C-alpha cells in the first residue's frame, strides 16, 4: 500500500504536502460528491 | 431564473384564519425546503417554519408551533401558509424563502398582514395656520392635521404638487383604534397670504377626498 | 435556543469612509454566518455567505471576517446604494436566529431645531374632541426629549411622537407630536407651550402660545 | 467557583410600571435559579424557585423567565410593598454564588440641593479637637461630589459622608459630611465654604462662612 | 486563535493608592498568564508568572490574583518607577496572544488650555508650499477636539495631532497641529482662528489672527 | 548571567531583504527556544516565531508564516531573523526572547526597521515669532519649525541649553514621506525681545546644522 493523492489542484503546487489527503466535513445538503478520479494506474493523474 | 410570487394584503378581524399563498417558479419546487418568515413592524425578524414539498414535513419553531399550518402542493408548485386564531400582535410581514446550503438564497416580493376590527371610516381633515396673536415669525411652517381614516395610508397633494422640495410626509400612528398623520410645509410670511395654501387627501377606498383652502 | 446578540443598533459613518459591525453570538457557530441588505419596503438581499466567501452579483467592496465568536462586516467605500439595514443569520442550529440588526445614516454637523406650536381649528371642536399641537423640524440627531408642562406638571401617557428618517437631499429629520382629550379639560388653563432639550445646550428654544391673544 | 454577575446595581422605575433586572452567570446551571427579596433590617424571602415556578402565598405579578445564561426578573405592576433588594443564587454547583443585589427605588423629577454651613459650638473647643460642617439636604438623585476647598485646594481623606435612602411620604434624600483634627489648623485661615456640583447644573450654589463675622 | 481582551487602555490613579487592571480571555487558560512592565525605549520585564507566584528581584508590592476567565492585577502602593504600560499574555495554547496593554498615569485637578496662532514666516513662501500653525500648551485630561474652520467649513484630511505624553515635574501635556498644501489656497481668505473644545466648558477660548494686520 | 545582544538599526529601500541578529550568551544555546516578538508603533504587540537550535525546527505565526525565516548556528551561539518582502507596514520594533517555562524570561535590548523609500534630506528651519498686529499678550510662547528632515530624529538646542525646563520637545510624525516636528517655549514680553532666543537642529547624518536668530 502506498500513498495516492486524490486531490491535486493548481492552487497546491505551493504547498505540495496539501496532496496527501482531502478535506472532510459537516454537509448542509443531501449527497455531495467529495472527490473523484481515474481508475487507471498508468495514466496521468493521481496514480502518478 | 427562480422567481417567487406571493399574494396580495389581507384585512380580517381578529378570530378567523387566512391562508397566504407563495408560488415559486424556474426551479424544482420538491427539491428544496420553503421557510417563511415573520417581520414586526420595524425592529423585529424571526424564522417561522420550513417544508419539504416531496414529503410534506413541517418543522415549527417554539411559539409559532400552534399556530400556523403549514401545506405544500407539488401540482401548481405553490407553497401555504394558514394562521389561525389571529389577533392584533399577529399582524406583520411575512417572508418566503427558500433554504439550499443553510442559507436564504432568495426571498419573495413580501406582503402585508393587517388584523383590527375597525371599519373604514372616511377622513375628516382639520386646517391648522399661523394665527391669531402670533405674526412671529417671518417665516412660518404650515400645513394641516388628519385623523380617523382606515385603512394606512393616504397621500396629501400641495396645489397639485406645485412645490415638493420642502413638505414633508409624516407616517402615521394608530390611536384610538384610527390612523393619524400630519404634513408641515414652510412658507414666508412675504408670500402668505398671498397665494392659498390647499391640502387634499385621496383615499381609494372609502373615495373620498375632501379639499380644504386657507 | 441561541441567542445571538447584535451591538449597536446605530451608528454613523460619513462617504467615502469604513464601517465595521460586529454581530456576536453565544456558542460557536462553526464560521457559518449569513449577512443580509434589507432596504426600506423591500426584500432583504444576500451578502456573506459563511462569514467569508461572496456571492455572484455582489461587488466586492464588501468583505466580511471574523474568528471565534466574534464576527464583523467591513464595507470600503460607502456609497449612497450601500445605506440600509444590515442582519445576520445563524444557520448552524435550529432555530436560526436572526440579529438585531444595524441601520446605517450619514453624518454631519449639528443644526438647531425649529419649534413652532399651532392653535386648534374653531370648527374642530365640533367633532366632540380637542388636540393641541406643537411640531419640529430640521433637528439632529436621533435622541431627544419632548417636554409638555402646564403650571409644572407632567402628562403621560397619551403623547405620540412621529420620528420621520433622513432623506437623500438635505439628510435632515423632523418630529411631531399631539395628545387627543375631552373638551372641559382644555379651557381650564390658559397659556400652552412646548420645547425639547437637547445634549449640547442645556437652555433650549422656548415657543408658547396664549388662548386670549 | 463559578462567578454570577449581576447588574446594574441602581435601577429606578415609577409605579404601575414594569421592571426588568438580569442576573447572569459565567456557565451553564441548568436553569436553577433562586430570586429572593430581602427588605432593609429584615430577612430575605423566596420568590421565584428554578427561573420560572412560583411559591406559595407570593403574589401571581412576578414572574421569572429565561435561557441560556440570561435569565431575567419581570414585576408589573409595581407597588409600595414589592420595594426592596433583590437577589439571586445558583445552587447548581458548590459553593453557592449569590448575585450583586439590585436595590429599588422610584423614579421623579429633579430638585435643587440646598447647602447650610455650620459654625462650630463655642464650648466645643473644649474637648481638645474641633470639626466643621456643613449639611445638605432635599437634592436628587444618589451621585454627587461633596467639595472642600480652602485657598484652591483639596483635603483628603478624613472627610465622610453618610447617605440617607428615600422614604414613603417625600422620597428625598440627606447627606452631612465633617472633619476632625487638632485645633491649631482650625484658626491658620479665614474663610470656610463648601458645595456641591451637579451634572444638569455646571455652577453650583455656594454657602459661604466667616470666623470673625 | 484565542482572543483576550484587555480594558481598558487608560486608568490614572494618584501615588500612594492602589490600582487594579482585569485581562480576560475568551476560553480557559488554566490559570496559565504572565504580567509584563515594559516602560518607554526599554524592552518587558516579566513580574507575575501563573497569575499567582512571583520572581525573583521583583518587589511584593505586586500581587496578582484571579479565578476563572477573569485576572486582576493589584499593585499597592504606587511610586514614580512603576508607571508604565503593562501587558498579560497567554501561553496555554499556541498562537501566544499579548495584551491589548494598559498605560498608566498620574491624576490631579484640570487645567485650562493655552490657544495661541502662529503667522507663517516671510520666507516661508520661497519653498514653494504654506503651512499654517497654532499651537495648544498646559491642559488636560488626553480627550479633546481640534477646530479648524473657515466661513463655516470644517477641512479634513491633512490636519494632525503630535501629543506629548507626561512627565515627573509638572505632569503636564502639550499638542500642535498643522496642515500643508499649496500657495493660492493660502489668500483666498484672510481671518484665521483655531480653537479646542473641551467637555467641563461648553465654551472654549478662541485665539484668532488676520493677515493684513 | 544571561545577555542577549541584538544588532543595530536598519535602513533598506522597500523590495529586499534584511537579516538581524540575537546572540545569547552565559546559557546553553541549543537548550531551550528562542522567539521573536514584533511591537508596532505604538500599540501593536504580538508574537511571530520560535525556533530550537538543536533540531533546527521552526514553528511560525499565521500572518509571518511566509514573510519571516528563523535559523540558528549552534557554533556561534546566535539566532537569525530573515524578511524578505519588506514593505512600509513591516517597519517596526523587533525583540529576542527564550521560553523556559512557556513564559519569556530574558528579552533583549530591542531593535529599530525602517522601511522606506525616501533618501537623506538637509533640514530647513522656518522661524515662528510673534508678532505683527498682535501684542496679546504679556506672556507669549516661542519655537520654530522643522521641516524635511529624514530620518528621525534631531534635537533643537536653545541659547545653548540655557532654560529646557519650560521647553517642549515634539515627537515626529510622517507627512508627504519626510518628518516634521515642532518645539514651543514660553518667554514674557517683559525680557523679549531683549535677549535674542536661538533654536538649532543638529543632524548627524546629512551633517547639517543651521542656525537661526531671532
Amino acid at each position: 500500500e502506498t500513498i495516492l493523492e486524490v486531490n491535486n489542484l493548481k492552487t497546491n503546487e505551493t504547498t505540495p504536502m496539501q496532496r496527501l489527503c482531502f478535506p472532510v466535513s459537516v454537509q448542509s445538503k443531501t449527497g455531495e460528491l467529495c472527490a473523484a478520479f481515474r481508475a487507471d494506474p498508468g495514466r496521468d493523474g493521481p496514480w502518478q | 431564473q427562480v422567481q417567487l410570487q406571493q399574494s396580495g394584503p389581507e384585512l380580517v378581524k381578529p378570530g378567523a384564519s387566512v391562508k397566504i399563498s407563495c408560488k415559486a417558479s424556474g426551479y424544482a419546487f420538491s427539491t428544496s425546503w420553503m421557510n417563511w418568515v415573520i417581520q414586526r413592524p420595524g425592529q423585529g425578524l424571526e424564522w417561522i417554519g420550513r417544508i419539504y414539498p416531496g414529503d410534506g414535513d413541517t418543522n415549527y419553531n417554539g411559539k409559532f408551533k400552534g399556530k400556523a399550518t403549514l401545506t405544500a402542493d407539488k401540482s401548481s408548485s405553490t407553497a401555504y401558509m394558514q394562521l389561525s386564531s389571529l389577533t392584533s400582535v399577529d399582524s406583520a410581514v411575512y417572508f418566503c424563502a427558500r433554504r439550499d446550503y443553510g442559507y436564504f438564497d432568495y426571498w419573495g416580493q413580501g406582503t402585508t398582514l393587517t388584523v383590527s376590527s375597525a371599519k373604514t371610516t372616511p377622513p375628516s381633515v382639520y386646517p391648522l395656520a399661523p394665527g391669531c396673536g402670533d405674526t412671529t415669525g417671518s417665516s412660518v411652517t404650515l400645513g394641516c392635521l388628519v385623523k380617523g381614516y382606515f385603512p394606512e395610508s393616504v397621500t396629501v397633494t400641495w396645489n397639485s404638487g406645485s412645490l415638493s422640495s420642502s413638505v414633508h410626509t409624516f407616517p402615521a400612528l394608530l390611536q384610538s383604534g384610527l390612523y393619524t398623520m400630519s404634513s408641515s410645509v414652510t412658507v414666508p410670511s412675504s408670500t402668505w397670504p398671498s397665494q392659498t395654501v390647499t391640502c387634499s387627501v385621496a383615499h381609494p377606498a372609502s373615495s373620498t377626498t375632501v379639499d380644504k383652502k386657507l | 435556543d441561541i441567542q445571538m446578540t447584535q451591538s449597536s443598533s446605530y451608528l454613523s459613518v460619513s462617504l467615502g469612509g469604513r464601517v465595521t459591525i460586529t454581530c456576536k453570538a453565544s456558542d460557536h457557530i462553526n464560521n457559518w454566518l449569513a449577512w443580509y441588505q434589507q432596504k426600506p419596503g423591500n426584500a432583504p438581499r444576500l451578502l456573506i455567505s459563511g462569514a467569508t466567501s461572496l456571492e455572484t452579483g455582489v461587488p466586492s467592496r464588501f468583505s466580511g471576517s471574523g474568528s471565534g465568536k466574534d464576527y464583523t462586516l467591513s464595507i470600503t467605500s460607502l456609497q449612497t446604494e450601500d445605506v440600509a439595514t444590515y442582519y445576520c443569520q445563524q444557520y448552524w442550529n435550529s432555530p436560526y436566529t436572526f440579529g438585531g440588526g444595524t441601520k446605517l445614516e450619514i453624518k454631519r454637523a449639528d443644526a438647531a431645531p425649529t419649534v413652532s406650536i399651532f392653535p386648534p381649528s374653531s370648527e374642530q371642536l365640533t367633532s366632540g374632541g380637542a388636540s393641541v399641537v406643537c411640531f419640529l423640524n430640521n433637528f439632529y440627531p436621533k435622541d431627544i426629549n419632548v417636554k409638555w408642562k402646564i403650571d409644572g406638571s407632567e402628562r403621560q401617557n397619551g403623547v405620540l411622537n412621529s420620528w420621520t428618517d433622513q432623506d437623500s437631499k438635505d439628510s435632515t429629520y423632523s418630529m411631531s407630536s399631539t395628545l387627543t382629550l375631552t373638551k372641559d379639560e382644555y379651557e381650564r388653563h390658559n397659556s400652552y407651550t412646548c420645547e425639547a432639550t437637547h445634549k449640547t445646550s442645556t437652555s433650549p428654544i422656548v415657543k408658547s402660545f396664549n388662548r386670549n391673544e
